[PDB]
């Protein structure tokens, strides 16, 4: 469709390995940081405690409970709390969610993120839950308990991005390449006694074609093609941290081109 | 239904005013935990 | 204690505006333009588009200090092409590229497996 | 000979002397209880001395200092005498 | 103390694995490397987050009170 083009080579709920390719190198780096820093997200950004016997202190487990990953697929359908027009937290900006847990056992209690319920109204919007990726559907080992210790807590979810907090990420990493074969020469690399020998070649080499030795220095190629691959933490589906990464990039653009307007 | 302070050691829920010295119910432990407050705390959870 | 409010980095405090518009005096036909929360991200981009422009004659951008999320973009352009002009010719020219990538993405997609 | 110290509330008598930090936090025992989030130059330990009506001995926070009581602990030492152990997180 | 959440540098979540992580190697008799491969920790970065771990509140959970 004429333009920035995709060409996905692997897919799945967690990674997108893909090809970017007819774009400028500042708009792949963008998207790139975007994707790393302002996709909006829900996390736990407050936690009452009514009871901590548990050998933690309470900041240190309410820092754990907002690195819990959460349902954040319908986020755009919610508020940020900042912006709401109720005092404080209501379920049109906030998810309430809640944590008991007794030493009951004599053997040693886990709390799992599992252990988290929700209790405010999630109206229909698919929010809040606590994502689960683990082989036996615990989720992340918040705490862990003696016999006779307990944690009542009280969450609150909220809306966020990266800038504010990197729990708000929804991006792993990112990995990003172009150029495989040096040949923009961008790069110098340090040797010993061999460039060649001495660094390892890359995956993409085999994606392209490799400079023929008696070719004069290319001076008007320009940096095209870049290989980027995603991995998503689970708040939200991989596909998704691309495409709203594209989006939020555009509105960012839009929200200037209506300063010039209303200027 | 309440408890002012706590036992260093029995964890017995102790509670008594001046002239009380400083001992639990069996638990002789000259020690006592202050027991912690009801109005809860809020924490950022950053 | 003297650290600022991360959303300080993204919200516009107040008497504060996306934009400010200064007539660069140096050279004719230069516009100095002060972005308020917004860093290289949108700096960088702009500046790229901006210079595939032909009638444009200069376009950079720098954010003075990391502390604070703001840069500044210079633009100069021919007699005649306002530079406001550029920028809102820039934007529409990035925002169409993006809708193009964006459809293309959300095209590959479906044609995987997994 | 009949002059000691009392942890306890102290509202100003006769002396008035007492300092800058707020002692709405102190419980009516003199002391602060765990989860009592403190900061600026609070009082966290209430004492007086009457010397020959209420002169205010007592523990502000450390001006730089700020965080959440942790514990305090009540206890006695060989000579009988009352003690105050207050640890700040 | 306990498994940190997420790792440091990249963001991956991490606190879900350390049990896995154990078993592998005690039920399994695996090694540390072929573990951590298993589980998906492929960049240092989140491998040295689960292989450097010390799990002290085991330790805390012994005393009493
Ligand atoms: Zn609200
Ligand atoms: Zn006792
Ligand atoms: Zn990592």
């Amino acid at each position: 469709e004429e333009g920035p083009q995709v060409k996905i080579r692997e897919a799945s709920k967690d990674n997108v390995d893909f090809i970017l390719s007819n774009v400028d190198l500042a708009m792949a780096n963008s998207l790139r940081r975007v994707m790393i820093a302002e996709i909006p997200t829900l996390a736990i950004d407050s936690v009452e405690v009514e009871t901590n016997t548990t050998v933690l202190a309470d900041e240190f487990i309410a820092h754990r409970l907002g690195l819990i990953p959460l349902q954040s697929m319908d986020i755009e359908q919610l508020e940020y709390s900042r912006d709401c027009f109720c005092e404080d937290h209501c379920d049109k900006c906030s998810v309430v969610l809640t944590l008991q847990a007794f030493g009951e056992s004599e053997s040693t209690t886990n709390v799992y993120s599992k252990d988290l319920v929700i209790v405010s109204n999630l109206m229909g919007r698919n929010i809040g839950h606590p994502i689960i990726q683990d082989k036996e559907g615990n989720g992340v080992l918040i705490c862990k308990l003696r016999k006779g210790q307990e944690l009542k807590l009280t969450c609150v979810a909220k809306k966020g991005i990266a800038k504010e907090h990197a729990k708000w990420g929804p991006a792993a990493a990112i990995e990003f390449e172009y150029d495989p074969w040096n040949k923009l020469k961008h790069t110098d690399y340090w040797y010993e006694q061999d460039s060649a020998k001495e660094w390892p070649q890359s995956k993409n080499c085999e994606y392209e074609d490799p400079p023929n030795e008696g070719d004069p220095f290319d001076y008007k190629a320009q940096a095209d093609t870049f290989y980027m691959n995603v991995e998503s933490v689970g708040s939200i589906p991989v596909d998704q941290v691309v495409v709203r990464g594209i989006d939020t990039l555009q509105k960012k653009v839009a929200s200037i081109l209506l300063a010039l307007t209303q200027m | 239904a309440t408890l002012k302070y706590i036992c260093a050691e029995c964890s017995s829920k102790l509670s008594l005013s001046r002239t009380d010295a400083v001992r639990c119910k069996d638990c002789g432990h000259r020690i006592l935990l202050k027991a912690r407050t009801k109005r809860l705390v809020q924490f950022e959870a950053r | 204690m003297n650290a600022p409010d991360r959303f300080e980095l993204f919200l516009l405090g107040e008497g504060e505006s996306k934009l400010k518009i200064d007539p660069d005096t140096k050279a004719p036909n230069a516009v100095v333009i002060t972005f308020e929360k917004e860093d290289h991200t949108l700096g960088n981009l702009i500046r790229a588009e901006l210079l595939n422009d032909r009638k444009v004659l200069f376009a950079a951008y720098k954010v003075e200090h990391p502390f604070f999320a703001r840069f500044k973009l210079r633009i100069q352009t021919t007699e005649g092409y306002d530079p406001k002009d550029a920028l809102k010719n820039a934007c529409n020219s990035i925002i169409n590229k993006l809708g193009a990538l964006k459809t293309n993405f959300e095209t590959e997609w479906n044609l995987q497996t997994l | 000979m009949s002059i000691t110290e009392t942890f306890e509330k102290p509202q100003r008598t006769n002396t008035l002397r007492m300092k800058h930090g707020t002692y709405d936090k102190l419980d009516d025992d003199g002391l602060i209880a765990p989860g009592v989030r403190v900061s600026g130059e609070d009082v966290i330990i209430g004492k007086t001395t009457p010397i020959s009506s209420k002169r205010d001995a007592s523990t502000p926070l450390r001006s730089t200092e700020n965080g959440i009581v942790d514990q305090v602990l009540v206890t006695t030492n060989q000579d009988g005498l009352k003690f105050v152990k207050v640890r700040v997180r | 103390m306990i498994v940190p959440v997420r790792c440091f540098s990249c963001g991956k979540v991490v606190g879900d694995k350390w049990e896995s992580y154990l078993n592998l190697l005690q039920e399994d008799e695996l090694d540390e490397g072929t573990a951590l491969s298993r589980l998906g920790l492929k960049r240092y970065c989140c491998r040295r987050m689960i292989l450097t771990h010390v799990d002290l509140i085991e330790k805390f959970l012994r005393y009493n009170p």
